[PDB]
């Protein structure tokens, strides 16, 4: 009656933040891409077709994108990724030989060598006198060349079967857990967010692996975002989300052979053969219309931050390594790295062709700052091309004004672009209350 | 009104109690990579059947709701049954009682532990 | 007449009945290749819980049998008392009612839903 | 008095059944090498459900104590009732009965099956 | 124990040139194959 007795109730809207074991979910016309097992999708789980979606009303939870786990099991996994997709493909061990080695014919700036060296041939018996054809970033010379991997990691070949294809991925929770899937459309990743809705499984998150320029990311709602986890800390990056995107072509426009030198029995070596047609090289244009648009709006939001009327320039990388100062990206295999002193080439006040950027390529690569080793990614023949999205950048701030310069290395910024809007939490079911009933 | 999977977690706990049976319905849910889900989906079920022996060695076994013969102690938030039940939400509630959960959680398979002999005695 | 596990899948339901604890017992059953049992009496187990669970959010959870307050549609094939349990094999009914399994188990999870906070009320 | 868990392995029967919480209770409790974990917190579940399920086949399902309509044979070691609960030990006791467990498990799971086919009539 | 029950008065459609027992054993004695042959001698200075 009026005194009161405890009561059980199990399955009750109840949840803390955890962690726990995140796995995968890809459709099914993906696993029909086939393809010897192109990235990842196996033995994964198949995406069924109900993507089921509760808003849950009144509810109001504070996110974090600068502190979510999602991201650190997502790099990691990828990193793996890697390592499972190259332990059954061959070995360059015997790759390291002297390499005689010359320009390209042409008639000037060298930016190729033609190499020919000694090689093991199936039998341990006589050796091959057969040659390939590097970029000046693939080798170094020694006082007559070599790769420019061989003093430092053991190097290994990826497998020409699978592609570097980037395919949507779901990750899920298992039972007792679920993942909050923030909805609103101005939401800096941090704080409380007033329409949380629940999900199982995310949306469609393909692993672009990409510096400076974010590609093929999903893209910001009304206004860009302007996405930062300190901005009175200048050393923490700046990461930014396009509402409209940007149109980004890349051709790779040298048709160039594949020789097949065998290093046997069993493995074989592909290397670069004769080139057929133009010595060119490999260019991204940006239409000039779309980066003054989509470059102004993000300054107006910069303004939102930095004083209303603040001058904002950009420059280009203050310089340090490689992969930090050029937009390094993937398509069709090879391995871009790209010149953004054009893109970033800007001063803002308080109030029709294209623009091409120049392209290296490289076979042999160190991912991920340090994991998996080096990879020569066979050379791809044929004029390659493909057109991406720019959905975002990641830019960094120096130490009246401001500046900002691209910026990257860290690959764990770019799943964040994608992760922003989902956490995870575990189902505490168990919860106890008073009411006048007794047994 | 079924509103779905925590569909009434900022409702009120007297109007979340109409849901108990849309969050426990998923809450069990019927080379390398593939380990990541089996590692995953074995701590699904040793989550449930770390509840299911609470709720087995308390008063309840039958699922859902259930009734303890322990006092409901004033120092555990004196709140009313209408301050409650008709004011406040599961997540709200559980934590103004995350400090005693774990006192509370004694009491119902100790009290219980004392009615399974007293029922021995009368059969 | 103790005829085994399914020892009576072509007895009728009725007959078939008296076996029910005879297909329940062996039910649950107390480097590579030494991995294709495990995940394997993993999903020997899942299955297991996929299915008590069912009977625990049911008006059964002790088992074997169980009714329920659902009244029987006549349009999930009419047959009668006699046609079913004494002209019928198991295997021969849940291929009439394949159809019909997923929506009358919807009625039996939530009449008992609505029959649990009743039973609050009345205490 | 809470002596622990197995805190009453030298106390009488009568004694230890006071324990039958505290033993039950830590029962289920919640790369190489990390696998050594993993297939023997399997083996630390499947050692539950193959308890529970005996404990469910027959007329308990709830848990710790219950009665059985099987009468006791006097060549199970003819003790009396204060000569098994006021003079021997749960250890002392399974090893006289170690020769009849297998005997006894059939006659609760069968005295149990005629009792929910009866039950089912009188509904 | 061999356990061997004897379901009276059932009849089910078999399908020998289906059956997935095949397809699994087929491919268990593939890869028992290859775990015999991991940790054993490799020939490769043998093509001489
Ligand atoms: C952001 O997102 C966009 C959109 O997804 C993405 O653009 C994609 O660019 C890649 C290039 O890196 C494209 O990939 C190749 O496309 C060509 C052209 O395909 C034609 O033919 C198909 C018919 O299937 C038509 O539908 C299509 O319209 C074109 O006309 C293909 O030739 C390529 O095929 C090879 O690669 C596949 C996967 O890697 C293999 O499955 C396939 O078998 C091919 O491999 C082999 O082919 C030959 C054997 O027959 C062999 O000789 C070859 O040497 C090779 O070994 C491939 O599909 C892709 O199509 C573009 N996306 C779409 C939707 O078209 C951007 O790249 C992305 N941005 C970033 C940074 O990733
Ligand atoms: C990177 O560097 C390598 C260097 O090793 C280049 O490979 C060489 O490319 C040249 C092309 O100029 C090749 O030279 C040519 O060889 C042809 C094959 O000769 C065969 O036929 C005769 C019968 O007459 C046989 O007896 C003989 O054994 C061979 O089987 C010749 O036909 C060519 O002759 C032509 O060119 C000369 C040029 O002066 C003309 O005068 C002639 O009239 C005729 O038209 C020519 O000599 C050479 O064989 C290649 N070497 C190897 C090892 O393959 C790569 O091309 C280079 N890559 C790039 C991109 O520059
Ligand atoms: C092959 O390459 C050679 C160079 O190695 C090319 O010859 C070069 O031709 C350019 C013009 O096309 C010359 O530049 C000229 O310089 C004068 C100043 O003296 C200026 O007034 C002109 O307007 C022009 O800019 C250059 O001097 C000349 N170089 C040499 C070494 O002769 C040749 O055209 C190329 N041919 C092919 C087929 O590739
Ligand atoms: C490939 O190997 C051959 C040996 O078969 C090298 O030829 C020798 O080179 C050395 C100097 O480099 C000379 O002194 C010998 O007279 C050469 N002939 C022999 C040993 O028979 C050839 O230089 C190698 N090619 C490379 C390293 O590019
Ligand atoms: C392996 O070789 C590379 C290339 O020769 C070395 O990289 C150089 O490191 C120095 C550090 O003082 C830089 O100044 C050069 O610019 C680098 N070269 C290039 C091409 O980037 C690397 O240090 C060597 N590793 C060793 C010797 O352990
Ligand atoms: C992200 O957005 C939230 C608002 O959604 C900002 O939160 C405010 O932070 C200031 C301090 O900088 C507080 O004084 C306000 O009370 C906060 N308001 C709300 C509604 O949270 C947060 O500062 C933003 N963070 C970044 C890095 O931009
Ligand atoms: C690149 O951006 C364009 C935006 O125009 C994307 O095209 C849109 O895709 C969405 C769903 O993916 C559709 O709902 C829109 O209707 C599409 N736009 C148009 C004009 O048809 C395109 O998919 C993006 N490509 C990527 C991300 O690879
Ligand atoms: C790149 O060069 C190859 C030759 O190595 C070209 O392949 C030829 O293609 C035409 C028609 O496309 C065929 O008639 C020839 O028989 C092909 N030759 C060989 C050796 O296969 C290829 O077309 C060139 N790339 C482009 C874009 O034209
Ligand atoms: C990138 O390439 C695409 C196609 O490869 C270009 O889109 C074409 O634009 C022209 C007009 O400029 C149209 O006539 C074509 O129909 C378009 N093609 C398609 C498939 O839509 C695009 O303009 C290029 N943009 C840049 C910046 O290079
Ligand atoms: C960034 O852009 C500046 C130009 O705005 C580049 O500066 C040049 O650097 C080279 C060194 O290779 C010097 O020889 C030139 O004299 C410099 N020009 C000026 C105007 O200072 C700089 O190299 C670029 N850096 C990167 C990483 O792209
Ligand atoms: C990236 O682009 C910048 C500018 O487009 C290049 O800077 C040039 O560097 C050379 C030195 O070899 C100077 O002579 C030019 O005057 C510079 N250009 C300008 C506009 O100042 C730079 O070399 C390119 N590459 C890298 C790696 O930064
Ligand atoms: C950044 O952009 C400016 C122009 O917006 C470039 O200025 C060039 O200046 C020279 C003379 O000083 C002119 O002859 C060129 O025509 C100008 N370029 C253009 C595109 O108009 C400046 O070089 C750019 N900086 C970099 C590093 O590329
Ligand atoms: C390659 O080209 C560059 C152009 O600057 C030249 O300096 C170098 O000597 C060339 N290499 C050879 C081996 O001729
Ligand atoms: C951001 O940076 C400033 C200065 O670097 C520091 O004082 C502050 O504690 C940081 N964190 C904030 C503002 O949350
Ligand atoms: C386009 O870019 C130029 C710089 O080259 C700038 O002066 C101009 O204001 C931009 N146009 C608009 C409409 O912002
Ligand atoms: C910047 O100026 C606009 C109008 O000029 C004003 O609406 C806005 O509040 C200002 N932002 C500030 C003061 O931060
Ligand atoms: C109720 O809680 C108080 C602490 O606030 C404690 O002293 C008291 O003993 C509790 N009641 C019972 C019956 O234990
Ligand atoms: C729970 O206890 C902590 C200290 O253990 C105290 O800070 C907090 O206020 C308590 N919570 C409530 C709701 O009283
Ligand atoms: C019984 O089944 C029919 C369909 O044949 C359906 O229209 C009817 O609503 C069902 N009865 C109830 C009570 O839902
Ligand atoms: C079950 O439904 C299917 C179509 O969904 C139909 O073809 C079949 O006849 C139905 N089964 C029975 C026993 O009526
Ligand atoms: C009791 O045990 C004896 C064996 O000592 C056995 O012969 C007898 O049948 C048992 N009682 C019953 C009712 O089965
Ligand atoms: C149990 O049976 C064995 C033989 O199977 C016998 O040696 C032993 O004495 C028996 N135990 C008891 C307590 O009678």
């Amino acid at each position: 009656a009026e005194n009161l007795w405890v009561t059980v109730y199990y399955g009750v809207p109840v949840w803390k933040d955890a962690e726990t074991t995140l796995f995968c979910a890809s459709d099914a016309k993906a696993y029909e891409t086939e393809k010897h097992n192109v990235w990842a999708t196996h033995a994964c789980v198949p995406t069924d077709p109900n993507p089921q979606e509760i808003h849950l009303e009144n509810v109001t939870e504070e996110f974090n994108m600068w502190k979510n786990n999602m991201v650190e099991q997502m790099h990691t996994d990828i990193i793996s990724l890697w390592d499972q997709s190259l332990k059954p493909c061959v070995k360059l061990t015997p790759l390291c030989v002297t390499l005689q080695c010359t320009n390209v014919t042409n008639n000037m700036r060298g930016e190729m060598k033609n190499c020919s060296f000694n090689m093991t041939t199936e039998l341990r018996d006589k050796k091959q006198k057969v040659y390939s054809l590097f970029w000046r970033l693939d080798v170094v010379q020694i006082n007559e060349y070599r790769l420019i991997n061989c003093n430092t990691s053991a190097c290994t070949q990826a497998c020409p079967k699978v592609s570097f294809e980037p395919i949507p991925i779901h990750y899920c929770a298992p039972a007792g857990f679920a993942i909050l899937k923030c909805k609103d459309k101005k939401f800096n990743g941090t704080g409380p967010c007033p329409s949380v809705s629940t999900v199982q499984c995310t949306h469609g998150i393909k692993p672009v692996v990409s510096t400076q320029l974010l590609l093929n990311g999903s893209l910001a709602e009304e206004e860009v975002m302007i996405r930062s986890e300190n901005i009175t800390n200048n050393a923490k990056n700046i990461l930014v989300q396009f509402n409209t995107p940007v149109q980004i072509n890349c051709t790779r426009p040298m048709n160039m052979t594949r020789k097949s030198i065998r290093i046997g029995p069993g493995q074989a070596f592909y290397a670069l053969g004769d080139i057929i047609g133009d010595i060119r090289q490999a260019h991204c244009n940006v239409s000039k219309a779309t980066w003054n648009e989509t470059l102004g709006k993000v300054v107006k939001q910069l303004r939102k931050h930095f004083g209303n009327n603040t001058i904002i320039r950009f420059a280009n990388s203050s310089g340090g390594d490689l992969e930090v100062t050029t937009h390094s990206f993937n398509c069709g295999g090879e391995f871009f790295y790209c010149n953004t002193s054009g893109l970033f080439n800007s001063t803002w006040i308080s109030n029709n062709d294209s623009i091409t950027l120049p392209c290296r390529m490289k076979q042999i690569i160190n991912m991920w700052q340090r994991i998996g080793q080096c990879m020569y990614a066979p050379p791809i023949q044929g004029v390659i091309r493909c057109v991406s999205n720019i959905t975002g950048l990641i830019l960094t701030r120096d130490g009246t004004t401001e500046t900002f310069r691209p910026g990257g290395g860290d690959m764990r910024d770019n799943w964040r672009s994608e992760l922003y809007k989902y956490k995870v939490v575990k189902i505490e079911p168990l919860g106890v209350a008073p009411t006048r009933c007794k047994r | 009104v079924f509103l779905g999977f925590l569909g009434a977690a900022g409702s009120t706990m007297g109007a979340a109690s109409m849901t108990l049976t849309v969050q426990a319905r998923n809450l069990l849910s019927g080379t390398v990579w593939g380990i990541k889900q089996l590692q995953a989906r074995v701590l699904a079920v040793e989550r449930y059947l770390r509840d299911q022996q609470l709720l087995g060695i308390w008063g309840c076994s039958g699922k859902l709701i259930c009734c303890t013969n322990v006092p409901w102690n004033s120092s555990w938030s004196n709140r009313n049954l209408s301050e409650i039940w008709d004011n406040m939400t599961w997540l709200q509630w559980d934590k103004e009682i995350s400090n005693y959960t774990q006192i509370i959680y004694g009491l119902l398979e100790e009290s219980q532990n004392q009615q399974e002999k007293n029922e021995q005695d009368l059969l």
